[PDB]
């Protein structure tokens, strides 16, 4: 009713909370055993090369 | 013939001259409580006998003895001029009503029991126990004597 007592919001909640992480690696190597004295597979007479195996 | 007119005299403000306003809640300085409206054996449309200014107990029933005295009746449900809730309700209906209770200047001579009878020294002091000042003297008017 208009005069009389009003009313009140009091009302509220929080948390919070911590985590870790994980790791995963991946490498790999190459040596001249495996570039040198062969061919590149899809174009029969080229040689090979470093890059092509690298990329 | 009859000419059909009427006067739309009276006011609000003479049953509480003044309050304490707090910065927070102002709701402060009154309650609400369910109170009978229309009377409870009565026809639908007898309008209810309650006026601004009645003492009212806690219970919510009009006080009829200083010790059941707990505020005043301020709603605006009731104030002259604006007595137009005749019969909205049903015989013996419950309807809230606000109700003064601390932190007021009252009017002393507009406070009466349920029958209309004024507050005595008993009342004054149950009413005043809540943080209430009432005043024992406003001015009145003369509004036209021919002499004054």
């Amino acid at each position: 009713q208009r005069g009389g007592v009003r009313q009140h919001l009091a009302n509220d909640r929080k948390k919070i909370v911590n985590l870790n992480i994980p790791f995963f690696p991946l490498d790999r190597s190459i040596d001249r055993a495996d570039i040198q004295n062969f061919r590149e597979f899809g174009t029969e007479n080229a040689p090979a090369t470093v890059d092509a195996e690298v990329q | 013939a009859k000419a059909h007119v009427a006067t739309l005299e009276g006011n609000y403000s003479d049953i509480v001259l003044g309050r304490v306003v707090a910065f927070g809640d102002t709701g402060w300085n009154f309650k609400e409580v369910d109170m009978t409206f229309i009377a409870d054996d009565a026809d639908a449309d007898s309008k209810t006998t309650l006026f601004a200014g009645v003492l009212v107990g806690e219970d919510g029933t009009p006080a009829t003895a200083a010790a059941g005295v707990f505020g005043v009746l301020v709603d605006r449900k009731v104030l002259p001029g604006v007595d137009h809730y005749i019969g909205v309700f049903e015989p013996g209906e419950k309807v809230p009503m606000v109700l003064a209770v601390r932190g007021l200047t009252l009017n002393q001579l507009k406070l009466k029991y349920a029958d209309g009878t004024a507050i005595d020294a008993a009342g004054i002091q149950a009413l005043e126990a809540q943080g209430n000042q009432v005043t024992d003297k406003i001015v009145g008017t003369q509004f036209i004597g021919s002499v004054l």
